[PDB]
């Protein structure tokens, strides 16, 4: 039926730590990337800054990711960062119209056809990749803010990425990871029980294709050109040759 | 050294 108090309490520190990601841009410059009717590799690669800045304001203001060890934290963020923008590009996404569409700033699109730009012989299979994606994962789901939240932090939490060396990090994940994924059970047959059990089951096929398109989207930059005058945080997830 | 352990440092 209904959610307990309990896990009601938690969806609200779950709200309360993702409340960033939708907040107003503070400055400028990244208002007027964003406002581009066109972006090029280095523009891309700038909007990215935000999300992945706003990513790890998230993680930092989450109790749970504080019981990991420094080292296990930049190691989780590390290894996990590209699979939850590409989560987060699932949720902004119109595949009617093929543009992404930030909500924290309406009459701002950028085209799906920006990959026609990026690494030449993987670019087709990135763009397949990533609406394949996107359709493994249904719109009742998509559409729902606090369930693409968990399943957003079963993804950070991931027991197996290089870096997880601590047996005490190793465990701690997993208990996590392992609570966070019962809290979605439980969250799916409190908002839909109709197909909930179908609805869950698919969550981890949808995530194993999550990891293949985020892996081998590491390189999309090279070929790409100039990206020198393009965010640096970025350029540590993305390989360059500038 | 690395603008990623900056953040989480920081
Ligand atoms: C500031 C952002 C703008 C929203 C757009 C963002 C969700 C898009 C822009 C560039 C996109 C990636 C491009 C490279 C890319 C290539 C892939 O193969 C997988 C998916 C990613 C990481 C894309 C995810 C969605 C991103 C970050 C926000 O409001 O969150």
């Amino acid at each position: 039926y209904t959610l307990s108090e309990k896990d009601l309490k938690e969806l609200d520190s779950i709200r309360d730590s993702f409340q960033c990601m939708n907040e107003p841009l503070d400055n400028d410059q990244q208002a007027s990337t964003l406002a581009k009717k066109e972006h090029n590799p280095t523009d891309i690669l700038n909007v990215m800054d935000i999300t992945m800045r706003r990513l790890v304001k998230m993680a930092k203001r989450l109790g749970a990711f504080n019981e990991i060890s420094e080292a296990g934290k930049f190691s989780l963020l590390k290894g996990g960062m590209i699979e939850m923008l590409t989560i987060r590009g699932v949720t902004v996404f119109n595949a009617d119209k093929g543009v992404w569409q930030t909500p924290v700033d309406g009459h701002s699109q950028i085209s799906f056809n920006m990959f026609d730009k990026l690494r030449p012989d993987i670019k087709d299979t990135q763009k397949k990749g990533f609406l394949h994606f996107f359709n493994l994962l249904h719109s009742d789901v998509r559409k729902n803010d606090l369930a693409i939240d968990i399943i957003v932090l079963m993804v950070l939490f991931d027991s197996k990425r290089e870096g997880l060396v601590s047996q005490q990090d190793k465990e701690t994940v997993e208990k996590l990871h392992r609570n966070y994924e019962s809290l979605l059970h439980r969250y799916l047959y409190s908002i839909h029980k109709e197909e909930a059990e179908q609805r869950f089951a698919s969550i981890p096929k949808a995530l194993v294709a999550l990891r293949k398109v985020a892996e081998n989207a590491v390189t999309l930059f090279l070929g790409a050109g100039n990206t020198t005058e393009a965010a640096s945080l970025p350029k540590e997830f993305f390989a360059t040759n500038y | 050294k690395s603008l990623l352990q900056q953040l989480l440092t920081e």
